[PDB]
């Protein structure tokens, strides 16, 4: 079954760090970064080859204008929320995430969620067409918005978001569905009478992977770094197991991945 | 406030004298301001690139830094991280695994 | 395609 | 048989909380707090009336001075361990617990144990007169303390000094340590989601051991019950609560039974 | 590394208008830094007192107590913040009258 | 009566 996702995330900061934009908005299709806007560049730009090739000029200019308009509203929001919380200076951050999921071409999720200072602020409930106030300072926002706007947002999440996701999926189909096999190394180092065995998988796509240590052929005291990105749109993971010196040969790393018809099996040599 | 969880790793399994990329990854932190610096023998590595910042479904932020490098067998590589949740820079060492 | 912001918080 | 215990605990923290001391040392006789030192007050002080009453002035001044010396060494301990583990700042804590137990006036335990970041680091084994390195980073401590022959003095302290003072303290606090305070018990009930939860709470008992049991039709019912353990009131008395889940309308089948040193017979209580 | 296990209780079985003490006890936690605050109708109570020990397993415990006279019209609670928790947790007192 | 500390760890 064919599952695809469109997710936009946005941040407004009083304190991005030296030489960094206070305002950043990026989009992802199936977890792949494909567009980016920020307050320094003041333009939407491609982050994949496929969006770069297949979107027209009106796409880039249209969204740039929306992006510039949003920035101004978002600058104000941060200002408002600080004044509202009676705060002078310091470090404050507004965050938003929204988008839609399709399954066999049909919509299954539509969402819109906001945070202030790392915690939930509001979320849109598409069924009831209301906003939830997860904090008291979200009450004036819930009111201001519900006495339109909610009909507009519902339409965006069920119609606009879904038709564009279908379009993106068609534009990027080859790239989004690609596979790249992991390059795996087993590394052992002995210290304090413990043999630590490492299985490290490099350069896999897509993101999900399962890497297990087997002792005498049974799944095992492991520790995992989880899945972390490389710079090039592939992923990385490592898993360790503690063993007794001399028992190296009873251990075998198993890697299960969409790129591999049969699990990879790797040993310490 | 949440402290960065940091990992250092190379794009490919490393060999002395083969071109590669050194990565330093920080996740699970708030606020978003963070400094992440790749170093060789205590000297910042030239050519580092910073990925667009992202945040996860739990709202916590992540950032990747990466730089092209050809690993030297006789050098130590590390990532130095500064964040508000810690008073001192944190240094994380790369294990070449060669 | 991104949301056009409607009004402030 | 008369059992008594002397336990000192010590904590050194990089991060104690705003306005709180980074170094705290406290002693307990038979479970009851009796002396306190911290890096802010910089003085050992009484925490029971009996030690205030019966200890001379050299007790306080003598230990105040050792406390200040100990504080300097334990400040360095925290730094050394951070550097040994190659930590730079952040939250770390060192803990020590030591003391002795007597039974009819004779020693039955003498111990000294240290932890770093909430896990075993070293302990004294008085039998062999060695220190056990629980983790690899303890090995340099073991070697150094064995090189210095500090085990000799430590064994003297645990077997002679500690025990001698415990005997004095139990004489000092005999009245207080030996007292009995009866619990005030309340049974309460609340129904929600088709479950009746009955609660039995015992307030203000001393000494600390107690058995609070739910009976159903006259029999102990221990699986269905949930105890919150024995928790302090901080005036030297204790509290406990036990609940059991019943079906609505079945309250009259249940009785709480309270067994305590202050009560010649168990107390029985119903949900009224 | 380990979350606080928290209980809220009064020194004496309560009645409205009878002076008492409200207790909040947290145990089993690490690191030792913790925030424990007694609340009345969603506002911190006056005159709280902070205990400060650890057990044989090395985990910390802390008692907070404050004198009070419980009123029928109010609710009381204990709010706990610890590095092991995402959000402050609020434990309600049952007055049992 | 408390311990007088010996050397650091």
């Amino acid at each position: 079954m064919e599952l695809h996702t469109l997710r936009y995330i946005r941040t407004a900061m009083t304190d991005p760090g030296p030489g960094l934009p206070w305002y950043v908005d990026v989009g992802y299709v199936d977890g792949e970064l494909f567009v980016h806007y920020n307050s320094t560049a003041r333009r939407y730009v491609p982050r994949t080859e496929w969006i770069a090739a297949k979107a027209d000029q009106q796409y880039w200019d249209g969204q740039t204008q929306i992006g510039q308009g949003n920035e101004q509203i978002d600058r104000e929001n941060l200002g408002i929320l600080q004044r509202r919380y009676n705060q002078t200076g310091g470090s404050h951050t507004v965050q938003w995430m929204y988008g839609c999921d399709i399954l066999e071409g049909g919509p299954i999720r539509g969402y819109y969620q906001m945070a202030y200072d790392g915690r939930d602020f509001t979320a849109f409930d598409k069924g009831t067409m209301t906003f939830t106030a997860a904090v008291p300072e979200a009450v004036p926002t819930k009111r201001k918005w519900e006495e339109g706007y909610a009909e507009g947002l519902k339409q965006y999440l069920e119609e606009t978001c879904v038709e564009w996701l279908r379009r993106y999926v068609e534009y990027g189909k080859a790239e989004l569905g690609r596979r790249e096999r992991p390059e795996v190394r087993v590394w052992g180092k002995e210290a304090d009478g413990i043999l630590t065995l490492s299985c490290r998988a490099h350069g896999f796509y897509p993101r999900p992977i399962v890497v297990s240590w087997l002792k005498d052929g049974a799944v095992r005291d492991a520790h995992s770094g989880g899945i972390v990105p490389n710079g090039d749109g592939t992923y990385h993971t490592w898993v360790t197991i503690d063993a007794q010196p001399g028992d190296g040969d009873k251990y075998q790393c198993r890697v299960e991945h969409a790129s591999l018809p049969q699990p990879g099996l790797y040993s310490w040599e | 406030d949440l402290t960065p969880k940091v990992q250092v790793y190379s794009r490919f399994p490393a060999s002395a004298g083969t071109k590669n990329v050194l990565n330093c990854f920080a996740a699970g932190f708030h606020p978003p301001k963070i400094s992440i610096t790749l170093m060789k023998d205590g000297v910042p590595m030239e050519g580092a690139q910073y990925s667009d910042m992202s945040f996860n479904d739990d709202w916590t932020f992540q950032r990747l830094v990466h730089a092209d490098f050809t690993p030297s067998s006789g050098s130590t590589y590390a990532c130095k991280v500064e964040h508000e949740t810690l008073k001192e820079p944190q240094v994380y060492k790369w294990d070449p695994e060669f | 395609w991104i949301i056009r912001n409607w009004e402030t918080v």
